[PDB]
């Protein structure tokens, strides 16, 4: 509408989708290295066998 | 600047304050570490149901009156100038004590034929779990494991 | 204290099991770790731990 | 490791001044620092994160007599206070 | 009389990214990029010793 | 705000999820003590 | 927290990172939020 | 042996292990026998039975 | 006594006697009468340690 | 002297209760540990304390 209510509003949902979208790309920075682990567990039998 | 109560009123002057917790986790916390003195005593002293009001008496009131006395002879727990209406039972005080504040020892009574293994534990003496922790929050199932 | 922080993580659902599980090993830690400054007066390393 | 230095200065100072004092009684409404989140809100609004909780000067340190200890990482202060601020009262202590 | 309420301030976190090779794991890893992979459909090594 | 980690696989899709509360204060106000006599504050 | 264009400045070290509301659950006001929700805006 | 204050408390953990810290207790240290605490003082017992 | 497959006894007087002697009160005994379609029903306890 | 002032490291009890207790821990310093040196001179350590 031109006014100063509209454009806090308008940057509140940048405010939140620039904050959604960097959750989701830390999400698979994060998700790989939980990945990491996975593979290297369905391999080496524990230290005393 | 408060009630003058004769010769001013001596002007304190107290102040607002308040707190939060800043902090989302359990922050700042807590231990315990040491044993200075067991303030009421390892005793002795039993517990004396006459002290109060809470039973229909024996209709052979010639017997009753007769261990009215008999049970509340001398106990430390035991009253002179019985039960008022209203009121306390006025506990005694004995002229001197010396190791601490005075235990209760209640008594409820137990079939001889458990095992000592029990009470080998920390477990509830009623013999039976009662607290609230144990229940699965299925709105039931509190008084279920109760009775 | 110390018996909950290491469960402040997950489960805590129908694993239900994993909240009896919470309880039975926290009454034998009050038992057990209690002035304990005082149950230990002599274990240098202990009370360091 | 003993004789820290810290503040003297008792920590800074909220004032109902004319950001708040305005707000306070014409409408009842009462905002932390209204100045910058005032400020930042009108210029981001001509284009939370408000990282301006509070840093501003770093006011003066002096030297006291503090207990430091190394509990293994950490550098942990530690003081016990009987004879400091709980002596010769009818207060017990906590 | 004047009656005021507050809003006293409020503190938000900063939550932290990860870069994976900024981390000690990514030496058991090699971490090389394929911008084709989905049409890629298999894969091997013949592996002589 | 929780983060994420992609999980992968046959798994429930994780939502970037967001936290908002809030707190009250209390206030617990502290006491001062009356000391004054009289006479001091006249003469003779 | 509340107020959430208050918390536009944080002014403050957040600092612990330990999980929130698993523990006491002390707080007199408190959301465990998703990535978005429309009270926000 | 109440029937009504076990089951008058909550189970959430949060809110249970702090009450521990300072709980009230119905014993008082200002009497010679366990006189049962008047309605009118404060003890701050720790209490974990 | 599962519904898997058994071979009950001759005498039906026998057999409904003793399942239910020995299905008194145990912790595994199942709570109602068992259906054809469906577990066997463990039932739920009210607390455990 | 060394429990004397520990019970004045309180507010101040007049009410029957400590002063017994003051008196059943005053005599147990005094049965237990009065001649301390030539008691404990084998030791080390203590006699620091």
């Amino acid at each position: 509408d031109g006014t100063g209510i509209s454009l806090h509003r308008q940057l509140r949902a940048i405010q939140q989708l620039a904050r959604n979208v960097q959750a989701v790309l830390g999400a698979f920075e994060r998700g790989t290295a939980d990945q990491m682990l996975h593979v290297l567990l369905e391999k080496a039998p524990p230290l005393a066998l | 600047a408060r009630h003058e109560t004769g010769g001013g009123v001596n002007f304190t002057l107290t102040q607002p304050r308040g707190n939060v917790d800043l902090g989302v986790g359990y922050t700042a916390v807590a231990a315990t570490g040491t044993v200075r003195n067991p303030v009421t005593d390892m005793g002795n002293l039993p517990q004396n149901f006459y002290l109060g009001r809470g039973a229909p008496p024996l209709l052979d009131n010639a017997a009753a009156v007769y261990l009215r006395n008999a049970v509340v002879a001398g106990n430390r727990l035991g009253p002179a100038q019985p039960l008022p209406v209203f009121g306390c039972a006025q506990v005694p005080r004995r002229a001197g004590m010396d190791h601490g504040q005075d235990a209760v020892c209640e008594f409820i009574a137990t079939p001889v034929a458990t095992d000592i293994n029990y009470f080998r534990r920390p477990c509830n003496p009623r013999g039976r779990a009662a607290g609230g922790v144990y229940a699965g929050d299925k709105e039931g199932d509190v008084i279920a494991l109760m009775y | 204290l110390l018996p909950m922080q290491r469960y402040l993580d997950n489960g805590r659902l129908a694993t239900r099991v994993a909240r009896a599980t919470l309880v039975a090993e926290l009454k034998r830690s009050f038992c057990d770790t209690s002035f304990f400054l005082g149950k230990a007066g002599h274990r240098r390393e202990a009370i360091e731990a | 490791e003993d004789t820290e230095a810290d503040v003297p200065v008792t920590y800074g100072e909220m004032v109902l001044n004319g950001a708040n004092l305005v707000t306070a009684l014409v409408m009842g409404k009462a905002v932390r620092s209204l100045d910058d989140v005032g400020r930042h809100l009108l210029d981001m609004q001509e284009e939370n994160r408000e990282t301006l909780d509070e840093l501003e000067s770093a006011p003066q340190t002096t030297r006291v007599r503090a207990d430091l200890v190394a509990i293994g990482d950490r550098l942990v202060f530690l003081e016990a206070l009987e004879k400091r601020i709980y002596a010769a009262t009818n207060v017990p202590y906590p | 009389d004047v009656e005021f309420d507050a809003l006293l301030g409020s503190y938000c976190n900063t939550l932290s990214l990860v870069r994976f090779l900024e981390l000690g794991l990514s030496v058991a890893c090699v971490c090389t990029k394929f911008p084709e992979l989905a049409y890629m459909n298999e894969g091997r090594v013949q592996f002589e010793v | 705000h929780q983060p994420l980690i992609a999980r992968d696989g046959p798994h429930p899709v994780e939502q970037p999820v967001h936290n908002y509360m809030t707190k009250v204060i209390d206030r617990r106000a502290l006491n001062a003590a009356f000391s004054l006599a009289t006479e001091a504050i006249a003469l003779l | 927290g509340y107020r959430y264009a208050a918390a536009m400045v944080p002014t403050g070290s957040i600092l612990s990172t330990i999980e929130v509301a698993s523990h006491r659950r002390l707080f007199d006001f408190f959301a465990a939020v998703r990535s978005d929700e429309n009270s926000l805006y | 042996f109440t029937a009504a204050d076990i089951t008058a408390k909550h189970r959430c953990l949060e809110r249970l292990i702090v009450e521990t810290g300072s709980a009230v207790s119905t014993a008082t240290a200002a009497s010679d026998v366990q006189f049962k605490r008047p309605p009118g003082c404060r003890e701050l017992v720790e209490d974990p039975c």
